[PDB]
């Protein structure tokens, strides 16, 4: 908490306030029960802080003035107005506050004041919490600078202080003393005639209740082969935590559920449905509630039974959806928001269903999975991106292979394909496309390349190679290269030998500035396709005519389909001469059972498991 | 739907602003009405600016259809997009300011609910004595070099090459030389448009940005080293302020060109050109040139980072809505003071009516707008508005102001700081003057008002004015004492004893609750600290004393019994919010009484069901309800078999009988749907008796509706007559129809 510096305009009131409150603390210390001592010793019940202002050392007074100044600057710069409203009852006004309560001890003791009849505003509690947090922060940084009562590489002493974390590692029971001191201080400040406001209230929206975006969205779906064509099927979805839970039926064939007409969903968090827009229908549920999505292909009506009660919209219609095409059937679908837990029940057993006798049996309803002898199988959205997709139809992709290498060979490959966008398309995506296409005095073979037009450079488009495993789909990239993982294998006794350095999923050159020439046109020797005749861990794939220490020596067996990185809006820069995460995926069905026991944390698995992979040609398939 | 911009309404406006057509204005209003819906709200880019400029230039004109078009457009613009006002706040404020001088004629000055969005110049500027500051050293030279390179590259594309001797036949251009050695005339020609643009931009006055990170002069990828290059810098999106600056520069350029055309036409002594056309009327042929010029200006201003640029967190400091609300309060207060000074000792009443229709109501969802608009001055402004409305309704009202007053008073329950401002003095004075409505029927009221004050209007207004069901907001100083006074007065008088045309005096108070033959006066005199209503002994004693009154309340009369039952229900309402769950035995007793009272009421035949306009919604109660339903089903079946044969008189009697039966069915079905949830919850677990009792009722209901025509045709007129609808099916906690959620729940079993 350090925003601005207190201006030197309130120096007189600041000094008067500091002097009287310091007097208040030193009388409080005097009346605590200790006594003044010429020397410092805890065994004699003597404390150096119990010294009157006339005999206090200069260092202690300077430290007191400094902490008073820092605290006043913090409370002034927090955001609340701390202007003078009522004058203090010292040498300016007399309001009988000081002689209200008087105490006599063995020494000088003036009459203090204690005003507690005023209402305890939450602003005082906020001030106390902020001051305690500031004290914990300065204590933690003081410990960090000097390394006291802990040790990482030194271990000077044991019994580490739990003061490192100012909020979680510290409990209010341990900090009762300074909490009480802060409460007394703010009570005396209230008694002095000072007005304060609480920002964390309904008057001002200074606090944020939700923070997030459309990320980490998982859609749970069933098999495409389990679609239905007739009859009525019932299933229950027990909602545990209220939140974004869109439940309905999806038609097979990233995207938010219910955005278009492919799938239907319902949710009570906003108590409205999603089908090609926003329509008010139904009501909010609570914890331990079911939805009960119904389907009836005989007359194409959809309804929902919330705890045995049919939900109705504002128009008083019992049918949620009407006049929809049958298509290739519908399958159960669920959506789970951030920190939300669901519970599916396809109807394996009659006794498992809760709200089934109330509405199901009388109307002639059957569970969705009442006839299946085997366990049901369900899919989920794959959060990890994969490159195993060729872009067939997109919003602005018009790929068309043209071959003109016969006779006329201007660029050998002679291929044109429109890959640029139209307008409002910038979400940093990485492109990948399929490839259905010793000698003396030679330089390199396989003279093929992907054409680009580096005449604009909107965001310093990077060019380089790509490894087999890329799971770093993030907006920010090319700032750390994941990690420069190095291997120092060897004897490691008195000499290090054969310390071969490895590489992570980072084979893309930065290409910030090849040369300060600024050549015209667009052809400047871009990503020339060159492969060394003999494999030695070095490949010549660069977009510049000069070498800049980018050898990147690694192990062989890395060649795959081409992929390049780019970011723009609509310059039609990408030509030939996508990462998705909405693909369904199933985790497991034969998950093992593990047993954990106290005092050892033993885990046992006596059931072996086995599964195989694919053997598709081109010698690369395992999904 | 248009492609990029329409040019129809501009032509329609240009034709309506003059009276060349005669009786032809009716051939374009349907065109405008049809084309308004075709075009979306995103097609209005320059049209709102021209509309605002024309409204500011002239507010009152002979074009009465303009307000109709504005109202239609604003009513049809209430979509789900919820577009921002942006530039709409100025024309609405100007119209509000200028609407006072107009008098009253036509209905064009009534539909003000759309206000506040439900919440040639030949010489524009003069640069005769404007000097360009000498802040240019390098960027102008770079721009001139780029322009020369582009021009020479364009001339090279045509087939011109650099040479030493100029020759048009050989296509030789010796101008391919650096700008440091170019001719003075060519340099001046190239510099003149740039100098004029710089002078125009510096004439108005705007901030200039000189950030060091904007140095993008050389960032994109012949003789004396002449190597021209082509740079495509039109792919960069630019801010809206620079777009507006470029639009203003283009407008100035077009005005200058039009002035030059006018000068060259005047010098020739004759001629005309059809190019004197505004931007919104321009065609694509000149639109392409305008877009090219705008792109060139954007590319010119994008290099070197030259960007041209032009309070407290409260409604008063910077929010336009808070300013508009405060201003509207100011004018309504000024008008109220003027009316109270002049009238109280022509178009004034008209403008007063317009400003009370517009000032009092601004949005249908007034509660959310008030909650999200302000919290400090909202209460005092509402209190001032209520006081002004009360003072204006004190005198004789000409028009009907009941609905607007009810809408204004309904916003009180949905805290207000009544300690800062006390505006309850007028309400307390009115309550004191009307402390006994059956007893103060005399000339005590000023001017002897037969219907201005001594009528049902004040009784109906008191229901909406006093409503604290959600949370109390009064000072709790005189309101509890006044409530105790009204309770004591109603206790003293068991009958109504009202005046003529005042039978519905039950709907008078909606806050009959504790601390919200009495000895209240003695307690107040003795205390005058703690009010006697603070103790819970007094409400309990009052309830125990009152209980025999409705315990023994049973009469066979028609109107006096009905009005006594209504008064007992109102004075003993079930909204006991003072710890309802704590007094479990009292709650059960009240529920039993309020469930047994309708049974004893409906025990009689009750051929007339118009006495109760809207009645207030265990095993013994369920059995009694089932017995009553079975008895009424038997009676209805008997009536059906009696009316099957022995045809009655003309259709008037049959229609009246069917209407009475429909009213009785609706009245019974209200309670049936109210108790259906409880019956279903009782029968769901282990009770089959409820279903076994409801099955004959469902069978009788199905048989009655199996074949009926007179009921079918009279249901429509019964629903039309009873405009009040409850619609309690959606709450799940023509008031009712034949088939609703209750029927589906009953048939579900």
């Amino acid at each position: 908490t350090s925003q601005i510096v207190l201006p030197p305009h309130l120096e007189r009131i600041r000094e008067r306030l500091a002097e009287n409150i310091h007097e208040l603390w030193v009388m409080n210390k005097i009346e605590l029960g200790w006594q003044y001592g010429p020397v410092r010793d805890d065994n004699k019940r003597q404390h150096p802080c119990l010294v009157e202002f006339c005999k206090l050392p200069e260092q202690e007074r300077n430290y007191n003035l400094q902490m008073s100044l820092e605290t006043l600057k913090t409370l002034l710069a927090l955001g609340c107005h701390v202007g003078i409203a009522d004058e203090h009852a010292e040498e300016k006004v007399k309001k009988m506050k000081l002689p209200k309560n008087y105490q006599l001890t063995s020494g000088y003791k003036p009459a203090p004041m204690d005003l507690s009849f005023i209402k305890l505003t939450p602003s005082q509690e906020a001030m106390v919490d902020k001051l305690a947090e500031n004290a914990h922060n300065v204590w933690a940084r003081d410990r960090i600078r000097q390394g006291w009562t802990y040790g990482i590489q030194q271990d000077v002493k044991n019994r580490r202080n739990p003061r490192l974390v100012p909020y979680t590692l510290l409990d209010d029971r341990t900090k009762k003393s300074n909490k009480d001191s802060l409460r007394e201080a703010v009570r005396t400040l209230l008694g002095y005639g000072y007005h304060l406001e609480a920002p964390d209230q309904d008057h001002a929206s200074r606090a944020e209740v939700c923070s997030g975006t459309g990320e980490r969205f998982r859609i749970f779906r069933a098999e495409k082969t389990y679609a239905v064509k007739a009859g009525r099927w019932y299933f229950e979805f027990e909602a545990v935590t209220a939140g974004d839970m869109r439940v309905g039926w999806s038609r097979p064939g990233d995207l938010e559920l219910g955005s278009d007409d492919r799938a239907f969903a319902f949710d009570g968090f906003k108590a409205q449905r999603w089908h090609q827009g926003n329509e008010h229908y139904g009501r909010s549920w609570q914890a331990g509630d079911v939805v009960g999505c119904m389907v009836d292909m005989n007359e194409h009506t959809m309804m929902f039974t919330l705890n045995g009660e049919i939900l109705l919209d504002d128009s008083g219609s019992e049918l949620a959806f009407k006049d929809f095409d049958v298509g290739d059937g519908f399958i159960p679908v669920c959506s789970l928001g951030v920190a939300q837990v669901g519970r599916m029940n396809f109807g394996k057993d009659v006794s498992t269903l809760k709200y089934f006798t109330i509405c199901g049996l009388q109307e002639g309803y059957e569970p969705f999975a009442v006839n299946t002898n085997r366990d049901i199988t369900m899919w989920l959205s794959k959060r990890l991106p994969q490159f195993l997709q060729v872009p067939s139809n997109h919003e602005h992709i018009e790929v068309t292979r043209i071959d003109g290498t016969i006779d006329s060979s201007p660029c050998l490959k002679v291929t044109q394909k429109s890959f640029g966008s139209q307008n409002n398309n910038t979400d940093i995506m990485f492109y990948r496309l399929s490839m259905p296409i010793e000698y003396l005095m030679q330089t390199s073979t396989y003279y093929y390349s992907v054409r680009i037009f580096p005449g604009q450079e909107p965001a310093n488009v990077w060019v380089g190679w790509i490894t087999s495993d890329f799971h770093q789909y993030d907006t920010g990239f090319d700032l750390d290269r994941v990690r420069t993982v190095t291997v120092t294998l060897g004897d490691e006794k008195g000499k290090v030998h054969e310390s071969i350095k490895r590489s992570n999923c980072y084979m893309v050159c930065a290409g910030e500035s090849m040369s300060p020439g600024q050549g015209r046109n667009n052809s400047n020797g871009l990503e020339i396709g060159c492969v060394v005749d003999a494999a030695s861990g070095l490949l010549t794939f660069i977009a510049n005519g000069k070498e800049l220490s980018t050898y990147y020596q690694v192990e062989p067996s890395t060649k795959l389909f081409p992929a390049v990185f780019a970011q723009a809006t609509s310059p039609n820069v990408f030509q030939f001469e996508v990462l998705w995460s909405r693909m369904p995926n199933q985790f497991l069905k034969v998950d093992v059972s593990r047993i954990s026991e106290r005092q050892g944390w033993l885990v046992q698995c006596l059931d072996p498991l086995q599964f195989m992979s694919l053997h598709i040609p081109e010698e690369n398939r395992s999904v | 739907c248009g492609q990029l911009r329409p040019s129809m309404m501009q032509h329609l406006l240009r034709r309506l602003v003059f009276d060349v057509p005669l009786l032809n204005e009716h051939a374009k209003m349907p065109l405008k009405l049809l084309t308004n819906h075709y075009e979306r709200c995103w097609k209005y880019y320059c049209l709102p600016g021209g509309w605002g400029n024309f409204g500011a230039a002239s507010e009152e004109e002979l074009h009465l259809s303009r307000k109709l078009f504005w109202g239609i457009f604003d009513a049809l613009s209430q979509k789900k997009y919820e577009q921002e006002l942006f530039k709409l706040a100025l024309p609405c404020l100007s119209a509000v300011a200028g609407a006072l001088p107009p008098d009253y004629m036509e209905s064009n000055y009534v539909s003000m609910m759309e206000k506040q969005s439900s919440m040639f110049n030949p010489q524009p500027v003069d640069t005769s004595n404007i000097t360009i500051p000498e802040k240019l050293e390098y960027f102008i030279n770079k721009y001139a070099e780029h322009s020369h390179d582009k021009w020479s590259m364009d001339k090279l594309a045509n087939g011109w090459i650099y040479g030493e001797i100029y020759s048009d036949s050989s296509k030789i251009q010796p101008l391919m030389k650096p700008y440091k050695l170019l001719s003075e005339k060519e340099k001046e020609i190239y510099r003149w448009p740039i100098k004029e643009s710089l002078k125009t931009m510096l004439a108005w006055g705007w901030r200039i940005e000189r950030t060091r990170e904007g140095d993008s002069m050389a960032l994109y990828n012949a003789a004396h080293g002449y190597s021209p290059r082509a740079i495509d810098m039109s792919n960069v999106t630019l801010s809206r302020d620079l777009h507006a600056m470029a639009e203003m520069m283009a407008e100035n350029y077009h005005n200058i060109w039009a002035k030059k055309k006018k000068l060259e036409l005047e010098s020739k002594g004759g001629g005309n050109h059809p190019l004197l056309v505004p931007y919104d009327t321009l065609t694509a042929k000149e639109k392409a040139k305008d877009r090219e010029k705008a792109q060139d200006i954007f590319k010119f201003l994008q290099i070197s980072g030259y960007v041209v640029s032009r309070l407290s967190a409260a409604s008063r400091p910077l929010c336009t809505g808070g300013h508009a609300s405060n201003k509207e309060k100011e004018m309504v207060t000024s008008l109220f003071c003027k009316l109270g000074v002049l009238v109280r000792h022509l178009g004034q009443t008209l403008d007063a009516r317009t400003v009370m229709k517009t000032g009092l109501d601004s949005v249908k969802s007034a509660l959310r707008a008030f909650l999200d608009n302000a919290a400090e001055d909202l209460e005092k402004t509402m209190e001032n508005l209520k006081q002004g409305q009360f003072t204006h309704t004190r005198s004789q009202p000409k028009g009907v102001t009941q609905i607007i007053n009810y809408t204004t008073v309904a916003l009180l329950p949905m805290l207000d700081k009544h300690n800062v401002y006390s505006i309850y003095n007028t309400r307390s004075s009115r309550e004191r003057a009307a402390l006994s409505l059956p007893a103060n029927v005399e000339d005590v009221c000023p001017n002897i008002p037969s219907l201005e004050k001594l009528m049902t209007e004040i009784i109906e207004l008191a229901e909406s004015g006093i409503r604290y069901t959600q949370m109390p907001y009064m000072m709790e100083v005189v309101l509890p004492m006044l409530c105790s006074y009204m309770s004591r007065w109603w206790e003293h008088g068991p009958e109504n004893h009202p005046e003529r045309a005042e039978m519905c005096c039950t709907a008078l108070n909606s806050e009959h609750m504790n601390t919200l033959k009495i000895i209240y006066n003695n307690l107040g005199i003795d205390e005058g600290f703690s009010q006697p209503i603070i103790n819970k002994v007094k409400p309990q004693l009052l309830k125990t004393h009152f209980l025999p009154l409705m315990e023994k309340l049973k009469k066979k009369a028609a109107m006096v019994v009905s009005e006594e039952d209504h008064l007992k229900a109102e004075a003993r309402g079930d909204m006991s919010e003072a710890e309802l769950l704590i007094l479990d035995e009292f709650t059960t007793l009240a529920r039993d009484l309020y469930a047994f009272y309708p049974l004893l009421i409906r025990f009689v035949d009750y051929n007339r069901a118009k006495w109760l306009k809207e009645p207030n919604p265990y095993w013994s109660k369920s059995h009694n309800f089932k017995r009553e339903e079975q008895n009424f089903v038997v009676q209805n079946e008997i009536n059906n078999m009696s009316f099957l044969i022995t045809d009655t008189k003309s259709k008037m009697s049959k229609a009246a009988i069917s209407d009475q039966e429909r009213k009785k069915m609706k009245r019974k079905g209200d309670r049936y749907s109210m108790q259906t949830s409880l019956i279903v919850a009782a029968l769901k677990r282990l009770l089959p008796i409820g279903l076994n009792i409801c099955a004959p009722g469902d069978q009788e209901l199905i048989a009655l509706a199996k074949n009926r025509f007179s009921l079918k045709d009279t249901e429509e007129e019964v629903r039309d007559i009873i405009r009040s609808n409850i619609h309690l099916q959606g709450k799940l906690e023509l008031g009712i129809a034949n088939v609703l959620f209750h029927l589906e729940q009953k048939s579900k079993y």
